């Protein structure tokens, strides 16, 4: 509920803070300089429109609208990843990154059973 | 139809005192997106008359040099965001015209209403100016382009764009519909939709001039 003053030292919301460990993993993932600031795109759509067809089914995602945040500036542009989250209603949906055509997910969920989770390798 | 008489036509049915207060301090307080002087540009740059086409966004984008009161697009000098990115790369395919400038005034100019649900947001704060007003303002602007235009095309991509339809005569005005541009949802139906060469054809058959969809 207080993310930002639920731990031990100062941090920002959930979102942005696992917008930094994302941004950590995929600097080291991706050998990035970060010579420019991750701009954000931020949009809400209907999750069969966002996540494959196979995750969707008769689960919660079938209807739900997400909030969504994509990452972005001119090198990972060049490298054609967009790390990305996904929310529904202040829950955590999704961590990953669009690799040029795939889908990669460092987290995911339909909000009744987890899909995968490898946060492991965030912190 | 003038915008001024709509704008008043709508604070007759609600009352807009306590979203005034609130944007003023947050103007006076924090950095809000877009410049006080460019929240309405969609509306000056598109004169009521002047409406063709009516592209919908969401909320207008939240980092420094980057919304100036058109949906989608940004300022001259800054990078390209991927949605916007899509767009142009469809219009490519599409049209046949490259795009190199990142904003969409000319698009207005022709009359392409580029309307964001919402018109302002705090520095940095996704949906920071979400449930103020600017939502039941936008859904009446969208019932009088229904109302009081012939027929127009509503481009609406993305599901939140496409529950606006309730608001819209289907039986007076095109409606095209896909999925967002987004490059989250891009190649699930945007790639190929073809949505300006279509809002042209339905132009031309209501006895419309096309969109300049090019630079110029």
């Amino acid at each position: 509920h207080h993310h930002h003053s639920s731990g031990l030292v100062p941090r920002g919301s959930h979102m942005k803070t696992t917008t930094q460990e994302l941004k950590q993993y995929m600097t080291r993932l991706f050998q990035l300089s970060n010579n420019e600031t991750w701009e954000c795109e931020t949009l809400e759509e209907a999750a069969e429109n966002i996540l494959p067809k196979r995750f969707i089914n008769d689960s919660p995602l079938a209807h739900l609208i997400l909030e969504t945040y994509t990452y972005y500036n001119n090198e990972l542009h060049e490298l054609s990843i967009y790390p990305f989250l996904m929310y529904s209603n202040n829950q955590l949906i999704s961590i990953g990154y669009l690799d040029h055509f795939d889908m990669d997910f460092l987290y995911l969920t339909d909000t009744k059973n987890t899909i995968i989770d490898e946060r492991h390798l965030l912190k | 139809m003038e915008w001024s008489q709509i704008f008043h036509d709508i604070t007759t049915k609600h009352d807009f005192k306590a979203m005034h207060d609130f944007l003023e301090k947050e103007y006076s307080t924090a950095i809000v997106y877009p410049d006080r002087e460019n929240i309405y540009q969609a509306f000056d740059l598109t004169p009521f008359e002047n409406i063709k086409v009516v592209i919908l966004g969401q909320d207008p984008y939240h980092g420094p040099n980057q919304a100036h009161g058109l949906a989608f697009s940004v300022q001259p000098n800054a990078k390209f965001p991927p949605s916007l990115r899509n767009m142009y790369k469809e219009l490519a395919d599409d049209i046949g015209c490259v795009r190199q400038t990142p904003h969409l005034q000319d698009w207005a100019r022709e009359g392409v209403l580029l309307l964001n649900t919402v018109l302002t947001v705090r520095q940095g704060e996704a949906n920071s100016h979400r449930d103020i007003g600017w939502e039941t303002f936008t859904d009446e602007i969208i019932k009088a382009v229904s109302d009081y235009k012939e027929h127009v095309v509503f481009i609406l991509w993305g599901k939140p764009a496409q529950q606006k339809i309730k608001l819209i005569d289907t039986s007076k005005h095109c409606i095209i519909k896909s999925v967002h541009p987004s490059p989250l949802s891009a190649y699930r139906g945007f790639f190929g939709s073809k949505p300006y060469s279509k809002a042209n054809t339905y132009l031309e058959s209501v006895g419309k001039s096309p969109i300049n969809w090019c630079e110029s």
